[PDB]
């Protein structure tokens, strides 16, 4: 075997480090209420729930 | 006079006095809002315990 | 994992300082049964009320 | 006089009493920190049994 590096503890920490991510938002999103937070979550529904936003006022 | 007073009460009211069935809908919705936001804190909590394994 | 700092927790508490802060408004105007009870919430429509409460006065 | 009570209250709890979540969440923090250097600290000690064979 070659200890010198660790590859299979390589793919497992991404594996785990984007399931993380993917862990946060969810909870992101149970806190809040609302399915968009941040920008980054989804580009054109923000702009258009907005305008909305504008039109209920 | 009364009828002007009468009349300026009513325009009075729907700026200043609020809605008790429409205000309920929004303080339940914080409500349950606050219970999820808890409920979700403390699990954010438990979260970093699993690297102890 | 990162263990020094929890950004879920950091989001999870910021929403919930906010459904906490406007619930306590939800309170303000049940109690009260007045919708403007300070200053600010409808800054012309608080200044137009005292006007009307003056001339029904 | 009530009125002054109740927002000179605000004021002062704000900066008096502390708020539980947010508390919660450096107190269980820094409690997986005691383990994770506990565990380290344990590592330490056996790590010096190595050259004295």
């Amino acid at each position: 075997m070659i200890i010198n590096h660790n590859v299979s503890a390589i793919f497992a920490h991404r594996t785990l480090k984007s399931n993380d991510a993917n862990l946060s938002k969810d909870i992101e999103k149970l806190s809040s209420g609302m399915r968009i937070n941040k920008a980054g979550d989804d580009a054109s529904g923000l702009a258009v729930s907005e305008k909305m936003r504008t039109q209920i006022a | 006079l009364m009828n002007a007073y009468e009349n300026t009460q009513a325009s009075e009211s729907r700026i200043r006095d609020t809605d008790m069935a429409e205000q309920m809908t929004s303080f339940t919705r914080y409500q349950i809002l606050t219970q999820a936001a808890t409920s979700m804190l403390a699990q954010a909590n438990m979260k970093s315990q699993s690297v102890m394994r």
